[PDB]
């Protein structure tokens, strides 16, 4: 019996993850294990009968689906077209420049977030060695400087995307939680956020005010890539194969440009080392700069007020973005899940 | 903007004066009259909750005015507790064969609404 | 053997099918509307169903509803034969009515034994919530000594085997096979709902209560939202009667207890200019104009928030703006514009910064109001609990899930410690709240205006100083409130002689604060 | 000329009267008796004074309906505890303050009997507790036995309510409501009780028939001259407290805080704070007014806690609503309460003085508990001064060790 959980970027707003039990029958066993996303194909049955009928109010039973095949894939109409998109010069800057549109300058920092979402090479070199193929961001600044909604574009943008705040969440949380199986009454694991964003990345806003010890257990997921645990008598290591987007504040809440970087954070210079980029952000003051933005962001806001129709919607929509990017971004979307796969 | 530019009005600005103010209470009155009117077309849409679920007589009227607000009413167009006391004794006045409530020591107490028929009344509007 | 008939039933059925036949034939085409797209439920305004007799075949429905559903039922489905069969055909006459717009809205306080078996219309705001399951409402069973087959087996409120073999040459009893194809089933959920803020009184508890839906009326409640639900009251048994005192009946030994619950048909949540205006009528409209269409109307309801507070007019205004916060936007991109304005106030310990704070939660539609230090991070955001008919966890709403799309209250805000503000910055600029905590990973909404009142760091304004030492907030926090005032008191002569004027006509005794929310509820609609 | 259901009887005039009294001592074992004889009594008295003596025409209902007494001031008996196993059943009163409620709980009176073969139905009703399921159905063609079967929500019921009081004889005690009794009683009730002591085959509980919402013309003489004599504020120092010596003003405004000022809808809560030497009797005037006032609670600022004066505050499963652990400071509500070393109370505990002063409440909201409660009381405290003793080379503010805020 596997439980089968709605995908974390496919979440409608505002309601709890939908998930049904799903039954493995005929040495259909251990064909995917936590973490791993999958489809299948059963048959939808209901046999809940029992005392249900009578420990709740009036007789009701609950469905399972019974799994008859399953399995863990583009057309050559998408290929034609990212090939004919490849061979375009300088399309680095292209890519750069498509993302979070709407946001004004800090390309410093959108050329990271876009080196992120691609990644690298996991390369595990003989097998007996490895190495991690994810870029880990830190985005450490002033108020007021979008640290955080880029990460509502990292949300949006990756096919598999997991968020959470600093002091929103819990060590058992994130990496994983025991549960007692209803069936067997044995001890069983349930996979955290972490696990959740497996081949995907995970979003932590906030990094610098959570508690310390939720702040810990983010070390091995950094850079191994895997969640260890030993919890009532559960031995076990799962697949955290994600890239880690983390925003924070400075001490004070404003960043001292005369004292260094390890000065300024709460953090420590291990947790720094499991980093690649540290992009350091300063709401300094100027005319030009300062008009610059403004100008960008007005016209932003103008941009996502309110104001065959769905062809002609879609049209008027792919227009707004021409005006401000360079690349559709469903486009976009295809091919950065394209080119990690 | 700038749009009173130049508006070279004579003396008579007295007299503008004088329009603003004899026929401000006539404005207000109309005011109080449309409340007045809001009120008797709002109990139109009040005494179906009375029709609907009441059949006894242990509800005093600090009970039904406070179960006309937080009610339906509680809507696109809320109303007010003293605006529904208002609308709830003035059913009486426009009722008189049906309701005959009378002061017991404090407040008043409403008994079974004999409810001959349900809007045709509101003619006297 | 003719079985006793229902002469009152019959009569109602007649009723119903007449006015089914006769209203106008909008119920018709709404029969060819499920037709035409698969649907299983009729919609009913009861407002129609009154409009025929007088209302009297309304009330007698309403009054003794639980009886006479099967009539209405049986009267529907054989005006669908006459008219459209082929909602018959399955791949089997699952069908179910729902009546709206009840007039009378009943709450939790007003709950009694004899309500049981009519209709009423409830409200209250939705605190957990359970999943969806298949409820067996008609069962079909085949016989084990013989062969034969028993339809349409209504399971009442319980598990009902057939109590004889239809055929006089078989002797089976207490002993069927149940089947699971020709038997039909329907949708079943539980809401667990609280009592609205506005009806309790100072000092008195919130009562809850439970509610049943079924149909595809189910997964339209949503935790924090201001639901409201038609139906009719039915008892349930109950185990925890166990114990109390006073004497118990019996059954002859049997036990018979019971517990109350509501079940509901109809689920609406509360809440495009011509859309709001199409709902009022011309004397609505008119009074709703005249706050809209004269020129000093922004001054005539600044001087209209809390009119009991002397002076203060920045924060009046203040509250005003905040009252009608500005338009969400969603980028082309996706990123979301957060709408809300957030306010906070500091002032010396003598001028009157908390009624403020309790005439905005006395007026505010939703708003919930807390202290400083009895408030704690969970209190506020969500609170990570385990679930009732299950070992996994659910949320509840704490005090920023409550009042959602509302202003929140939040009084000696500096007195707060760090580590619990922290949590409110998620919903003061994201409008969300992001849960990683025991098998949770949701993020649910939080649209809420923050409004908080302050103290300086040293109680008195220490005037020596400037505005930077004299605040222990940082500069995170100070950043995401959009409005942010210091009021300071003096010793000038022309002042406290007006004040001391006022507060003592306090304590001797343009638009009333009952058309505000009436301006309001049309002015927030606005997209500039 | 009253619509009303039922007659709150006066029941003080049994004991103005000889032979109401002797009808109270033959009563107190049967009230039942006499109050289902009443019921019929005033049916006929109505029917009478309507058609026989031809004075109204309103009938019918009245006619058809039942009706029921309750006399609200009995006599009270000689205590809760107490009672004697044969004081059990009688009619007996008490008085004290209620805390909790439980939930609308609805109790059988009529039972509806559908035979599952014919679908004929008959009416059944309860007598002394007791159900009487039908063997055969009545019919004369229909003869099959155990055919009938109850539906549930066609039955009829009737509210039954469980309320907590904490009884104060002439201990808490969970008493029993029915019908229109239900929701009466509420959290914090000032309440009288009438009705019969009941412990059954054993708990104690009341079954309550009334519930109540709560000198001499010699004794207004008196307060007479005592007013009118023109020593009327020097007498009432002098009189209030003999062993504490001369302070016209602490004795004044002592006075003044226990008389407080008018409420009105701004409360007359006046509080007064000690400041003087660490040696002056004001621990002797404070436990001293423990005992003169209305009584209330005496408590110390060192040896008390947020949750000590506010209150516990949980949820029931039972009940399905929040339940109150009342503190020291919400049980003041509307008397006097005395607060010793209120220079060492804690920060946290202090942070609640805030909103008791400024508007006479305390809103909690934590992990699935939102709601606010009344504690309006009248506080008097005193506080050592800063060091050793009072310093005047310092000033008046630095050495009182009490924040502007909770000082101003
Ligand atoms: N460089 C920028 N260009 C355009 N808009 C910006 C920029 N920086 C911030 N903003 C605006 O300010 C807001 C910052 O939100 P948030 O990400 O919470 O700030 P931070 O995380 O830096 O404190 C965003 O809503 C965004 O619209
Ligand atoms: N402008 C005013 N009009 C009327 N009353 C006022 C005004 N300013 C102050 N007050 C009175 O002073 C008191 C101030 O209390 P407040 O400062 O709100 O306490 P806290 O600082 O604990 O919130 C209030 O009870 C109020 O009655
Ligand atoms: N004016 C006075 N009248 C009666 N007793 C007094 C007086 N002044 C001091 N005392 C006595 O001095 C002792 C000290 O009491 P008090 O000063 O009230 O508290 P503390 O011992 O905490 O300072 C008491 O036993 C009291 O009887
Ligand atoms: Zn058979
Ligand atoms: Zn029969």
């Amino acid at each position: 019996r596997v439980t089968l959980q709605e995908a974390p970027g496919t979440v409608p707003p505002g309601r709890l993850p939908r998930h049904r039990e799903v039954i493995l029958l005929a040495d259909l066993v251990d064909v995917s294990k936590p973490g791993e996303e999958v489809e299948v194909t059963g048959i939808y049955k209901n046999n809940y009968d029992g005392n249900l009928n009578a420990k709740n109010g009036f007789p009701v039973f609950a469905t399972i689906i019974e799994a008859n095949s399953i399995k863990r894939s583009w057309t050559e109409e998408e290929e034609r077209e990212f090939r004919k998109i490849s061979r375009d010069r300088g399309i680095i800057d292209k890519i750069i420049s498509s993302m979070a549109p709407s946001i004004y300058g800090h390309r410093d920092i959108k050329t990271a977030v876009a080196c992120s979402l691609f990644g690298g090479v996991p390369k595990n070199v003989n097998g007996k060695h490895s190495i991690r193929g994810d870029i880990n961001v830190l985005l450490l600044g002033d108020p007021g400087t979008a640290k955080s909604q880029i990460l509502k574009y990292v949300e949006k943008t990756a096919h598999r995307a997991v968020f959470a705040t600093g002091q929103g969440a819990s060590a058992v949380g994130l990496t994983a939680s025991v549960r007692k199986d209803p069936i067997t009454k044995e001890w069983t694991l349930e996979g955290g956020a972490l696990v959740l964003a497996d081949k995907g990345v995970c979003l932590i806003d906030e990094f610098d005010k959570m508690n310390d010890q939720d702040r810990t257990s983010i070390h091995e997921a950094m850079e191994q890539q895997s969640i260890s645990i030993s919890k009532a008598g559960i031995v076990t290591t799962l697949q955290a194969r994600c890239s880690i987007i983390a925003a924070a504040n400075p001490n004070g809440g404003r960043y001292n440009s005369t004292l260094p970087l390890a000065q300024n954070v709460s953090l420590t210079e291990p947790i720094l080392s499991r980093f690649d980029i540290l992009c350091v952000v300063r709401d300094l003051v100027d005319e030009e700069a300062d008009e610059r933005l403004a100008t960008f962001v007005v016209d932003s806001h103008v941009r996502s007020h309110p104001e065959n129709a769905r062809q002609r919607r879609l049209q008027r929509q792919r227009k707004k973005e021409e005006e401000i990017s360079p690349i559709p971004q469903e486009l976009l979307m295809k091919y950065i899940h394209y080119a990690r796969t | 903007m700038y749009k009173e530019k130049m508006p070279d009005s004579q003396a008579n600005l007295m007299d503008r004066l004088r329009e603003r103010e004899r026929r401000s209470a006539a404005l207000l009155s109309q005011r109080q009259k449309r409340y007045q009117q809001f009120l008797a077309m709002k109990m139109t849409q009040v005494f179906d909750i009375l029709f609907s679920l009441t059949r006894g007589q242990p509800y005093t009227e600090t009970y039904l005015s406070s179960l006309i607000v937080d009610s339906l009413q509680d809507s696109n167009n809320p109303i007010g507790t003293k605006e529904a006391s208002e609308i709830l004794a003035g059913l009486q006045g426009i009722l008189p064969m049906d309701i005959s409530v009378h002061q017991v020591d404090g407040g008043l107490k409403v008994y079974r609404w004999n409810s001959l028929d349900k809007n045709r009344f509101s003619k006297l509007l | 053997v003719k079985k006793v008939d229902d002469v009152t039933g019959e009569k109602v059925r007649e009723a119903f099918e007449q006015f089914l036949e006769d209203f106008s034939k909008v119920y018709r085409a709404q029969i060819e509307f499920m037709k035409i797209y698969d649907l299983n439920t009729i919609y009913i305004d009861y407002q129609h169903l009154s409009m025929r007799e007088n209302g009297a075949l309304a009330m007698a429905i309403s009054e003794q509803y639980y009886r006479f559903l099967p009539f209405l039922q049986k009267g529907l489905r054989r005006v669908v034969r006459k008219y459209a069969p082929e909602l018959l055909n399955t791949s089997e006459r699952v069908f179910q009515i729902s009546f709206f717009n009840l007039p009378t809205v009943h709450r939790i306080r007003d709950i009694r034994s004899e309500k049981i078996g009519s209709l009423l219309s409830i409200s209250g705001t939705v605190t957990r919530t359970s999943e969806v399951r298949p409820e067996l409402y008609k069962a079909s069973f085949t016989c084990d000594m013989c062969r034969a087959i028993v339809d349409n087996v209504e399971q009442s409120f319980k598990y009902t085997e057939p109590t004889f073999c239809p055929n006089p040459s078989c002797e089976n009893r207490a002993f069927w096979t149940l089947n699971v194809t020709r038997s039909r089933f329907l949708d079943w959920q539980k809401v667990r709902i609280q009592e609205n803020a506005n009806e309790i009184p100072t000092g008195s508890m919130p009562r809850t209560l439970d509610v049943i839906l079924r149909g595809d009326s189910v997964e339209r409640a949503k935790p924090g939202d201001r639901c409201k639900f038609t139906g009719v009251e039915i008892v349930v048994p109950d185990v925890t009667q166990l114990g109390l005192p006073g004497v118990k009946p019996s059954s002859t030994v049997r036990d018979l207890t019971y517990k109350i619950s509501f079940l509901a048909c109809h689920v609406i949540s509360i809440g495009d200019q011509e859309v709001f205006l199409n709902s009022l009528s011309s004397d609505e409209i008119n009074e709703l104009k005249e706050m809209v269409k004269d020129e000093h109307i922004y001054d005539k309801l600044v001087r209209s928030i809390a009119p009991a507070v002397f002076g203060h007019e920045a924060v009046k205004k203040g509250i005003l703006l905040q009252m009608l916060g500005g338009v969400h936007k969603s980028t082309v991109e996706g990123i979301k514009l957060r709408g809300d304005i957030n306010i906070c106030v500091v002032g010396d310990p003598s001028t009157s910064k908390s009624q403020f704070l309790k005439y905005v939660v006395g007026f505010a539609p939703r708003s919930v109001y807390t202290s400083g230090k009895a408030s704690s991070a969970a209190g506020l955001t969500a609170a990570v609990v385990r679930d009732e008919e299950g070992g996994d966890y659910t949320i509840e709403a704490g005090a920023l899930m409550l009042a959602d799309n509302g202003i929140c209250c939040i009084d000696e805000f500096d007195k707060m410690d760090i580590s619990d503000q922290v949590a409110i910055h998620e919903a003061m600029e994201q409008q969300t709240i992001s849960i990683a905590k025991a098998g949770i990973h949701a993020t649910l909404n939080a649209r809420t205006s923050i409004l908080a009142a302050a103290n300086p760091v040293g109680g008195r304004y220490n005037r020596k100083l400037s505005l930077r030492g004299n605040l222990n907030m940082t500069a995170p926090i100070m950043s995401r409130f959009d409005l942010f005032f210091v009021i300071l008191d003096d010793c000038n002569e022309k002042i406290d002689t007006e004040l001391a004027s006022h507060i003592v006509d306090l304590h001797m005794k343009p638009f009333s604060a009952e058309q505000l929310r009436r301006y309001i509820k049309y002015a927030r609609t606005f997209k500039p | 000329e009253l619509g009303t259901s039922n007659l709150n009887l006066d029941a003080r005039n049994l004991l103005a009267y000889k032979q109401t009294e002797d009808l109270y001592h033959q009563l107190l074992n049967y009230p039942q008796e006499v109050i289902s004889i009443m019921d019929q009594t005033i049916k006929d008295c109505m029917v009478s004074l309507i058609v026989d003596n031809n004075l109204d025409y309103d009938l019918d209902e009245i006619e058809t309906k039942f009706y029921k007494v309750r006399p609200y001031n009995v006599g009270s008996c000689k205590g809760m505890r107490e009672l004697n196993p044969n004081d059990i059943d009688k009619l007996i009163n008490l008085k004290g303050l209620v805390l909790r409620s439980t939930p609308v709980i609805p109790d059988m009176k009529v039972a509806f009997f559908k035979c599952n073969v014919c679908d004929h139905t008959m009416a059944v009703e309860i007598d002394r507790g007791v159900i009487q399921e039908p063997a055969r159905c009545e019919r004369i063609d229909c003869n099959e036995p155990n055919s009938m079967s109850l539906i549930h929500n066609r039955c009829s019921f009737a509210d039954k309510q469980v309320i907590k009081l904490q009884e104060t004889p002439d201990h808490s005690i969970s008493l029993c409501v029915y019908d229109e009794l239900v929701d009466s009683c509420r959290a914090g009730d000032r309440i009288e009780v009438t009705g019969t002591f009941r412990s059954i085959p054993y708990k104690t509980y009341v079954d309550v028939v009334h519930v109540k919402k709560v000198i001499t013309d010699q004794d207004l003489a008196k307060i007479r001259e005592v007013a009118a004599r023109e020593d009327l504020y020097s007498l009432l120092a002098r009189s209030i407290a003999p062993s504490i010596y001369e302070l016209e003003d602490v004795k004044k405004g002592i006075l003044l805080q226990l008389f407080g000022g008018t409420n009105k809808t701004y409360r007359g809560d006046i509080n007064i704070l000690l400041c003087g030497d660490p040696s002056t009797s004001k621990s002797q005037i404070l436990q001293y007014v423990h005992k003169i006032t209305p009584r209330g609670v005496y408590t110390s600022g060192k040896g008390s806690s947020a949750v000590g004066l506010t209150a516990y505050i949980t949820r029931d499963v039972d009940t399905k609503q929040l339940v109150l652990e009342s503190g020291a400071l919400v049980l003041s509500d509307g008397g006097v309460c005395c607060i010793d070393e209120f220079d060492k109370m804690s920060d946290s505990t202090r942070s609640v003085l805030h909103e008791v002063m400024e508007q006479q409440t305390i809103s909690i909201a934590k992990a699935g508990i939102i709601t606010t409660l009344n504690a309006r009381s009248s506080i008097l405290a005193s506080a050592n001064p800063i060091g050793s003793r009072y310093n005047p080379n310092l000033p008046v503010t630095e050495n009182i060790d009490l924040p502007p805020p909770l000082l101003s």
